[PDB]
């Protein structure tokens, strides 16, 4: 119970909510348009291209099934391309994006699968354009299944985050792995995991009642 | 307004080619209510989509306010489709929009201003008696209310032409009798021409003028209402023109009927009435003047698209003389008298 | 004294508010009769048919089937009970991972009966059905009338005494709601099953029942032979339905012009009930000569129901107003029970 | 690519098979009854328990809410009490078992609700026990959907076995860990991460198969 040791693993807390946070952000402006693409992509729908759906569908595949450990790491050489270092909570919250915006497009076609068919013939006979459909009505009506996404990445990024450790991202749950793996002690194991918990029941409580409130 | 002409469909789904509609060609006369009905498969669901070109036809051309749409442009196809509001079966709408912001939709698309869309809507709710519930959420709404929407909302651009695909196919008979009420207030005040697909008769009869009965791809009638339910041409409109009339055949007659005469007989007749001969008391009357009994069966009388009509079964006991004395009298007066066999 | 139940309540707490299914609800089935309760959507017919199996607990009553009392009981001796009672329903509660043969053998598995035995029992009630031509197919390959078939099939399996039907038809068509009705019936005639149906068409009621009770709100308000509750209708709201199985409608027009206090140059429509007595008889012809009044016949329709023909006619009466009042007395001088609806 | 590391490779492909697939079936011999006995006890159902479901729902809430790194890092004294070492593949047989149940309870109870309740209701008018339906009902009519799940569980497990190679599980989660992340070689990262992927998609496709197997 170290001041110290508090101080500090509160920054573990900083570093863990900005990378779930941040990393899940970016993950939606990768995910929102890669979803739609496949959707609006779809057979049935306007688009209709198998050719191009297949392509992108399969890609969100390889990566849904790419476990994120292996991911992480392996996106080292390139992460460091990118951002000029492989370690610290900024240069993780790359591999971290990559992680959710595959598992993102998914729930986003699946969220917009949700809405009848028909509001498009409703929304097309008003001489609705295809931007004014998407914008006008599929999202709109896809919110709720939009928040409950969005809810759902961000508690997948909190477990995520702290694979991270491991690989030195940093965060609370590096201070897991140092601890926990190496030089274990009772208070600061309890104490890290019991703060994890904790930041997943807010997760949800606090996604949760914002789709209650955004059901019509 | 609508003139489809010589229209073709085929669909293209996994090598077999449904003759969705064959050879049609459909003309409305502007501000008048215009039916079409058809049996599930028919291609009524195809048709109705080929006037705001919601589907495009294989073959054929389509000309609403005298301008043809199949040759246009998707930029030009969509400011033409203001003219051609569409209300559906199930009632598509935003749940996520509220009642008027739902109407306000339509109008929001083509970019109008904010007072304009105030004033626009408010009129078309108030008008449908839902300027009252501006409110409410359509997961809120009821049936009609619903469908109340629908249509408030196909009006909101005010065009020439409101489409109605199985408007009330999922709906209450009472609120079927208000909507299509509605709709039929609305041809008269505003010159609306109105076009509507449904399988349902009772709708047919309760609010067209002209109807056409489309089969297997191709529309094979296409008369006055009235005209249709009296006289029917094709084979396929005398069924149309049995579910309205609810004419149940006693099953006990069957075994006792007979198709030709035996001795101790009185025959069995099916009579058809027309018009004010339907409000007549013709059977009180051939009672007295030929002493003959009818011991009456069933009976059904129909308003059917302006026109009064009915049907009914009747045994008839009396003399030989009597008998077709009274059945010559009643032809004579325009009921159609047929013989059925004898009990 | 096949099925007694006496005194059924059952009542709910569901929310803030105590709603109340059903009030001293008693009935009784004879053994080897068909039982149908009709009713509007929300009267408890649900939860009444579910008090004899037990389904659903009555808060207070007795249910007496076959003898025994079922609300107080052992429940390794519920399920020696509903051996006798086997259950189907409006949506079909099939198994879909199962075949038609291994669905109606379900119920059989149940107990240790044996695997020779078995098969033995189903076959014969799939050919009874008339489904003993599709052994090895699923529910969702089936039609609505296939899998109802199976469904009675399935209950009949452990020789059950008495039937409940939980909407059965009010899933199925017209055509094949008749099939299955008449199936029913012919199972309960050619074996003398007791049969307990609840319905909200009493079209279904006049097919195969021979007893019926009307039910609004928890509360039976007629209840008698199906003959005696067609003919002689003692209640409005049983009128309604009745009026239903017929298909009498008075157009709009007439409704709407029609008003019940009699005004200048008005003559009365009036609706006529004839009992078995007077339905083949050619009354309305004689009424035309006898007293010389003139008869506007709006509709009218006949049929059977409990072996026994009825029939209903809606007409107004033209003539004199001593005439009409006389040839109204000759009509209920014949058994046709007059009834005015109002003048016109 | 050494002759060594290709008999190495095959060591973790086996170590890592044995990890998912071990943990699934005893993540299942909790997990089935834990979601069978979920189903059971929610309002209205045949031993509705308020009170009992608030609490076997709590505690797979708090579990399947721990992120598995931090699971298994904080099982680590347990591991050892009860396997007697906390390195190897036995070891990591344990966390990642206790890992898999919280998420196998939540399947299978979502698998059951999609079993239509007139058939519970049908099944007690033929006179079944309250276990016989469970056993004859139940179960086979939410096969694929408990098939569907068990893909799913062998699949997160594959990812779990991973992460489970950077604190000494061994698999090909340990190889990638080694010779990616803390010494870097490149034919030897890449093949396990196509490893990885093919035994996904493999894993994917085996379970596709069996629930396409059942009867509409
Ligand atoms: N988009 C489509 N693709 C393929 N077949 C269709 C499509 N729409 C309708 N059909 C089928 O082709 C026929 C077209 O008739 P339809 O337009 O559905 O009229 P209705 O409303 O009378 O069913 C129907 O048999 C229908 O099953
Ligand atoms: N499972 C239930 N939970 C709560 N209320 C119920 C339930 N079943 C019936 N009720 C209530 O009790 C009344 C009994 O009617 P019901 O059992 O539905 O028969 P019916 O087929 O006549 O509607 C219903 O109107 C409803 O308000
Ligand atoms: C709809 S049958 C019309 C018959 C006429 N009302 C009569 O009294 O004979
Ligand atoms: C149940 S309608 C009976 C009418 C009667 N048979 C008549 O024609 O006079």
């Amino acid at each position: 119970m170290s001041e110290p040791m508090m101080w500090l693993l509160v920054r573990g807390v900083w570093e863990t909510l900005a990378m779930t946070f941040v990393s899940g952000f970016f993950g939606f402006v990768i995910g929102l348009p890669v979803g739609v693409l496949l959707y609006v992509t779809r057979p049935g729908q306007i688009i209709a291209n198998a050719k191009l759906y297949r392509t992108v569908s399969a890609i969100v595949n390889i990566f849904r099934s790419i476990p994120f450990i292996i991911l992480l790491v392996w996106m080292i050489p390139f992460t460091r391309v990118i951002v000029g270092t492989s370690i610290g909570l900024q240069a993780a919250i790359v591999p971290l994006t990559v992680g959710a915006a595959p598992f993102i497009a998914r729930m986003v076609e699946n969220a917009l699968l949700e809405i009848p068919t028909g509001l498009i013939e409703a929304s097309r006979a008003m001489g609705a354009t295809p931007m004014q459909i998407v914008r006008k009505v599929l999202l709109p009506e896809a919110l709720p299944g939009l928040v409950n996404a969005a809810t759902i990445t961000l508690i997948t990024l909190v477990g995520y985050s702290a694979m991270g450790g491991a690989v030195g991202a940093g965060g609370l749950g590096q201070i897991g792995y140092q601890y926990g793996y190496i030089g274990y002690n009772a208070t600061v194991m309890n104490t890290v995991l019991v703060l994890l918990v904790i930041l997943v029941y807010l997760i949800q409580f606090a996604g949760d009642r914002i789709v209650r409130a955004v059901t019509r | 307004m609508i003139k489809l002409s010589n229209i073709t469909k085929v669909f293209h789904q996994g090598t077999r080619t449904i003759q969705a509609l064959n050879n049609v060609s459909l003309h409305v006369p502007a501000g008048q209510i215009y039916g079409v009905i058809g049996a599930s498969g028919a291609g009524k669901s195809t048709l109705i989509r080929c006037v705001n070109l919601l589907e495009r036809p294989t073959e054929g051309s389509v000309l609403v306010d005298g301008q043809e749409l199949t040759t246009l442009s998707e930029s030009e196809l969509t400011k033409a489709r203001r003219q051609i509001g569409m209300i559906f079966q199930h009632f598509n709408l935003l749940s996520s929009r509220t009642v008027f912001g739902n109407v306000a939709l339509p109008l929001e698309l083509d970019n109008t201003p904010k007072d304009e869309v105030k004033r626009r809507v408010t009129e078309l709710l108030s008008l449908v008696g839902l300027g009252d519930k501006h409110d409410s959420y359509p997961s809120n709404l009821s049936g009609g209310q619903k469908q109340r929407v629908a249509i408030a909302r196909a009006l909101a651009s005010n065009p020439k032409v409101l489409l109605c695909d199985q408007a009330t196919s999922a709906l209450d008979p009472a609120t079927t009798r208000s909507i299509l009420e509605l709709l039929k207030d609305i041809n008269r005040r505003l010159g609306l021409t109105i076009l509507l697909i449904t399988h349902e008769m009772d709708v047919v009869k309760r609010i067209c003028d002209c109807v056409a009965v489309i089969s297997n791809g191709e529309l094979i009638e296409q008369d006055t209402v009235s005209e249709v339910f009296s006289h029917p041409k094709t084979p396929l409109a005398q069924k149309f023109i049995q579910s309205t009339l609810h004419l149940d055949i006693p099953e006990d007659y069957q075994e006792r009927l007979q198709a030709e005469p035996f001795t101790d007989c009185v025959p069995m007749l099916r009579l058809e009435f027309t018009g004010q001969s339907v409000d007549a008391p013709l059977l009180s009357e051939t009672a007295r003047r030929f002493n003959v009994n009818n011991n009456i069966i069933s009976a059904q009388m129909d308003y059917a698209g302006g026109v009064k009509f009915g049907i009914m079964l009747t045994e008839m006991h009396g003399t030989q003389q009597d008998t077709q004395a009274a059945i010559a009298w009643l032809q004579e007066h325009h009921v159609k008298v047929e013989v059925l066999g004898y009990v």
